[PDB]
């Protein structure tokens, strides 16, 4: 929930100014997690936070 | 293959002198369950040990 409110407040504060930078940051997050030696491939890390981040993206 | 004779250098010397064997041992000792399809123990059981 805390990560969801943090990402939601980033979206709200940067919707008017520059949402493309926040979208590119989210895409870079998915890219770094999804590559080799990452959290997605190795299975490490929280499943709930990654699933909620995916739903937010 | 450590029991196996090659026709010189023994095959155990070939295994240890090969640089790929250390990556084989790292990949075995850091394998865990990367797929994560089902809930599984991180241990490999007695037989692999």
């Amino acid at each position: 929930q805390a990560m969801q409110e943090f990402l939601t407040r980033l979206q709200v504060h940067l919707s008017s100014t520059c949402p493309q930078i926040f979208s590119e940051l989210l895409l870079k997050l998915i890219h770094i997690l999804s590559t080799e030696r990452g959290a997605f491939q190795t299975g490490q890390g929280p499943l709930d936070a990654q699933v909620k981040l995916l739903e937010f993206t | 293959m450590t029991n196996m004779q090659l026709n010189q250098e023994t095959t155990a010397h070939l295994l240890v002198s090969d640089p790929n064997l250390i990556h084989v041992l790292v990949k075995f000792l850091s394998g865990t369950s990367p797929h994560g399809t089902n809930q599984h123990s991180p241990q490999v059981g007695p037989t692999a040990t």
